[PDB]
């Protein structure tokens, strides 16, 4: 399947994933894309911060969905 | 820049507050109802002694005062055609039937509306641009760069080695310095299609060049039309803007009642549904289902989530109106300044989770009781009040962020019961800044502590508050353990950080974590902000995850101890603009205005800089020649390295102390040294030709870069020496020269530009940065880091300061209620730059399992007395069944199951106090109660099992 992800900045990232894919996998590849530790990166889907050890499917996250990446800010 | 704002009730006053601090042009208010003591649950503006006169007449005085550029009147009447005078409208508290008026009008004639409502938990914002609205910045975000390693006939852009490009497909981008291809680095911007993250096409581009090589791509920001809708042929197929996907299918349902509302309202005197009602309930729901089924929407309407819009039609939170606040004034920023992508069109937002269940929430106990809390009991209950009253809160700050914060407490009324309390804190003090207004904090309140100001400025908005806010000047660190030590907590309920560094983040947070007190965090940079909580036994704490390494430097207001060179370009900015601007801008509108006096003697916070101004660089302080502008620029290097921190080392010997005691000078960067100017010291002669350059630029007269100039100068000026208001002002006044003698002669004003190089703009930022480092011992950095650095700061933005201080109350409604779910709080993130917000439930905090036992890796924890190291091993080995293999106190290793037994022999008996004092070779302070150790241990398997840290209690 194919997901979307957008970023505080407002830019959006397409990733070809599959249903079945670890939190972990994901990560991975917005790391690939954009080159962010999976540690740092702050991803959400419908009110839920992706923990690493899941799937998308136990958050039941299905095509052309959009996960937020998000950081916190000091200023 | 005409902006126009009916309704000055919370929402209203916040949204003018933020636009005042922004700065617009001009700002008029129309609010002529009679003012209640509801009004009083969020609107800060409003005495108890002013009820019954209108709002905005009262208002109007308070809000002038924020910001001197930004005058604000008031209109009594309001006519359809006087709205032709303003650049955006805004509309609270107003019927949808006005509303339909206005919005028809101001989108025929092109103008901004925005509407905006605050209802109990429940926000609603619309926009209306015109059908044919320019947004120049989509996103806000500087424009991008790279290095291009090459660019193929066809347009293949590629970058240099494996850097990332990271541009989306449909972004322009100019060239320059492009070897091969000559025509391409003009300027003209070509389309970017990504195959890659580190390549790109553009085009076939071969009739420039048969290839190019090593350059340097740059992104432009391309202008985009916005066509909005009238509000009412929005009406029917609406355009969401949603706050949080995980709440999807509530914005028709809000859609559907915030009309509802308007319609009860009409149909019952103006009056709206009472607090907690039942039967005004099922009028409403019957509103909705008509006005449901008139504009024909497929939706299903959930009965109870829409009758909680009526059982809360009555509340004003203040939380809830700061935060539409900030989110409205940006938006009339994005209406007014072109910048920005601006919600399309609909926006409806509610923190529904924020609703008390420890405590009934009936008709009863929401009644109104004729007080100021009114406006917020109608929603959580004069139960849940008193909670409110009965609160011990540790500010850790009073910037900009705690400000609102302590606003927020106020108008909640927090801590203002018997047993409440609250403790602020913040060792800066309130200094001048010619280009940073603040909220609470004046002019004339310079030289205070900003905590003890914001504490005055709260209890005179709710005088219930004193005697109940004790305002601390610490700095919060290892040092400060002494006064905010177990007594201090022991008896705290919560603690807000409103800091703007990292360390002192994660420091309050280890506290928090040790004493198991529930902390609220919030962060902010330009437009972008961030919010989260923990909860102890709860959540994970902030230090629990880390963050990306920060791309840009946000500053809120100018330190008074800095310790990065950003501090130091910032400071060197803020002087150039009190040298090289703002005087001069003084003397042109002086022989521009003939009533400039007449008016500065009430527009002006500040009349005696005005006059100075005016005096020093028209007359008093005329160049007539370069080296006169030399002189100038060796008196300007005496003022700014030399005299002022003689007198601020005066005001402070290096062993003062605050007002408990503690050493007022911090720790991290000691105290300054002064200054003695030599211009063989290049910093020195830098400074000297940069400030001479700009201050004969403003004359027009020619600047000179030949030392020889200077030295002749310079060899035969020395500034004076240095050591450490009613009729004076008229006197200095009628000392001008006649405004009659206009020439014409302009004062050039220095236009602040950092990407020319010939202008001596960035010199002089450097030469000052570098100055006031040396003062403070810092690293100084040269003409082409400072100029990066320069481009890499952020102004925060009062909106975003807004917004967090409005989703932190939100989260501190839920902390006092004593929630335990996860699922109901939210860490929030949003960017007003493109109107995203969002929210998330907190990670859980990681549970564990010893010896078959869950515990807590973060809030869990052992206590034991101060033993010795062979009885702290004997009782984890027999009560927990653990062979203990590291213990650790801070930084410092005390035991290790492999370390020789000679060594061990020597720490095995001793107590741990005793041990950390040997290890440490530094005694315990007498007001040390507690000790923290961490350790590392093995099951009977031999295999390490992660446990948790251990409280020695002494
Ligand atoms: N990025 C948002 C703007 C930041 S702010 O609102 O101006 N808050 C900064 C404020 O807190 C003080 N600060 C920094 N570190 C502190 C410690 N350890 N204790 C007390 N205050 C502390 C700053 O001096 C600002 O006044
Ligand atoms: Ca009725």
């Amino acid at each position: 399947m194919q997901i979307f992800v957008k970023t505080l900045t407002g830019k959006t990232i397409t990733l070809e994933v599959e249903s079945s894919d670890t939190i972990d996998n994901v990560k991975s590849k917005i790391q690939d894309k954009e080159g962010i530790p999976p540690d740092q990166q702050r991803l959400i889907f419908a009110g839920k911060q992706l923990e690493d050890g899941r799937t998308l499917s136990d958050y039941n996250i299905q095509k052309e969905s959009t996960l937020h990446l998000v950081l916190r800010l000091r200023g | 820049s005409n902006v126009l704002i009916i309704g000055c009730k919370g929402l209203g006053v916040e949204i003018a507050k933020n636009v005042c601090l922004a700065g617009v042009k001009s700002v008029t208010l129309y609010d002529p109802q009679p003012t209640r003591i509801e009004d009083l649950s969020s609107q800060y503006f409003l005495t108890e002694d002013d009820i019954g006169v209108p709002r905005a007449k009262v208002t109007v005085s308070k809000l002038a005062e924020l910001n001197q550029y930004v005058p604000v009147s008031v209109v009594d009447e309001l006519s359809t055609e006087y709205l032709k005078n303003f650049k955006c409208v805004v509309v609270t508290e107003t019927s949808l039937t006005k509303q339909l008026e206005i919005n028809d009008f101001t989108h025929k004639n092109h103008i901004a509306y925005i509407a905006a409502d605050s209802r109990g938990l429940f926000g609603s914002i619309f926009c209306d641009f015109g059908e044919n609205f320019i947004c120049t910045d989509t996103d806000g975000n500087e424009p991008l760069t790279g290095m291009i390693a090459s660019i193929t006939d066809d347009g293949v852009v590629t970058m240099l080695e494996e850097t990332r490009h990271g541009l989306e497909n449909g972004d322009f981008v100019k060239f320059t310095e492009v070897k091969g291809m000559p025509g391409l680095n003009d300027g003209t911007p070509r389309k970017v299609e990504v195959k890659g993250p580190y390549t790109f096409s553009i085009g076939s581009v071969k009739d420039l060049g048969s290839a190019g090589y090593n350059g340097v791509f740059t992104q432009v920001k391309v202008p985009t039309k916005i066509s909005f809708k009238s509000l009412r042929e929005s009406l029917k197929d609406p355009e969401y803007v949603y706050p949080d996907f995980g709440k999807m299918m509530r914005p028709p349902q809000y859609h559907i009642a915030f009309q509802a509302l308007s319609a009860f309202a009409d149909a019952h005197e103006g009056s709206l549904p009472r607090p907690r009602n039942d039967i005004d309930a099922a009028e409403f729901f019957e509103f909705c289902k008509k006005i449901a089924s008139t504009l024909q929407f497929d939706v299903e309407l959930d009965e109870k989530l829409i009758k909680e819009i009526s059982y809360q039609a009555r509340g004003d939170l203040v939380a809830m109106s700061a935060f539409l606040g900030g989110a409205v004034a940006q938006e009339v920023l994005k209406a007014t300044t072109s910048k920005f992508y601006p919600l399309k069109q609909y926006f409806y937002f509610d923190s529904l989770e924020s609703l008390p269940s420890s405590v009934t929430i009936s008709e009863e106990t929401c009644k109104p009781r004729g007080c100021r809390y009114d406006g917020q009991i109608a929603v959580f209950g004069s139960e849940f009040q008193e909670k409110i009253a009965s609160l011990s809160t540790f500010l850790v700050g009073a910037g900009a962020i705690g400000c609102e914060m302590l606003k927020n407490w106020a108008m909640m009324g927090v801590a203002t019961g018997e047993s409440g309390h609250i403790s602020v804190t913040d060792m800066d003090s309130i200094e001048k800044s010619n280009l940073n207004r603040q909220f609470l904090f004046r002019p004339r309140d310079v030289g205070k502590l900003k905590s003890e100001c914001a504490s005055t400025a709260v209890s005179i908005m709710n005088p219930s508050l004193t005697g109940k806010i004790t305002s601390y000047q610490e700095r919060v660190g290892p040092e400060s353990e002494g006064i905010f030590g177990d007594e201090f907590f022991e008896k705290l309920s919560l603690v807000t950080n409103a800091l703007d560094n990292v360390e002192a983040r994660m420091y309050v947070d280890r506290r928090c974590v040790f004493f198991e007190k529930p902390l609220l965090e919030s962060g902010t940079l330009g437009t972008k902000g961030n919010t989260q909580v923990v909860v102890p036994h709860l959540t994970e704490s902030y230090g629990s995850s880390q963050d990306p390494p920060e791309k840009s430097f946000p500053i809120c207001t100018l330190k008074n101890f800095p310790n990065r060179i950003e501090h130091t370009i910032a400071w060197a900015r803020d002087l150039f603009e009190g040298l090289f601007k703002q005087p001069i801008d003084n003397v042109n509108m002086y022989l521009s205005s003939p009533n400039f006096l007449e008016t500065s003697l009430k527009t002006s916070s500040n009349p005696r800089e005005v006059l100075e101004n005016i005096r020093d660089y028209l007359v008093t302080e005329k160049p007539l020649s370069f080296e006169e502008c030399i002189m100038w620029a060796r008196l300007q290097f005496d003022k700014f390295f030399n005299n002022n921190i003689q007198q601020l080392l005066f005001n402070f010997p290096k062993d003062s102390v605050t007002s408990t005691g503690q050493p007022f000078w911090s720790g991290p960067k000691r105290a300054p040294t002064p200054l003695s100017f030599d211009i063989h010291n290049r910093e020195h002669f830098d400074f000297i030709v940069a400030a001479a350059s700009l201050y004969a630029f403003n004359y027009g007269l020619k600047s000179e870069t030949d030392p020889a100039i200077y030295e002749r100068v310079l060899a035969g000026y020395n500034p004076p020496p240095f050591a450490p208001d009613k009729q004076e002002l008229k006197s200095i006044a009628d000392s001008l020269p006649p405004p009659s003698s206009l020439v014409g002669f302009r004062l050039t004003p220095a236009e602040f530009e950092k990407d020319d190089d010939s202008n001596h703009h960035i010199d002089f930022i450097t030469a000052a940065s570098n100055l006031r480092a040396m003062n403070y011992d810092i690293t100084p950095a040269d003409r082409f880091k400072t100029k990066f650095v320069a481009g890499k700061i952020v102004p925060a933005m009062c909106t975003s300061t807004a917004v967090v201080s409005g989703l932190v109350c939100l989260e501190l409604v839920k902390l006092v209620d004593g929630k335990k779910k996860i699922e109901e709080y939210k860490n929030g993130f949003f960017n007003l730059a493109i109107g995203l917000f969002t929210f998330s439930d907190p990670i859980a905090s990681p549970k564990m399992k010893v010896n078959g036992k869950e515990i807590d890796k973060i809030w869990d924890r052992y206590n034991l007395p101060d033993c010795t190291l062979q009885e702290l091993i004997d009782y984890f080995q027999k009560e927990e069944g653990l062979e203990v293999t590291m213990l650790s106190s801070g930084v410092s290793l005390l035991y290790a199951n492999f370390q020789p037994p000679k060594k061990l022999a020597e720490r095995l008996p001793l107590k741990i106090s005793e041990l950390v004092e040997q290890i440490t070779k530094k005694k315990l302070e007498p007001f040390r109660k507690h000790l923290v150790l961490e350790i590392c241990c093995d099951d009977a398997n031999g295999e390490d099992v992660e446990v948790p840290f251990i409280c020695i209690k002494l």
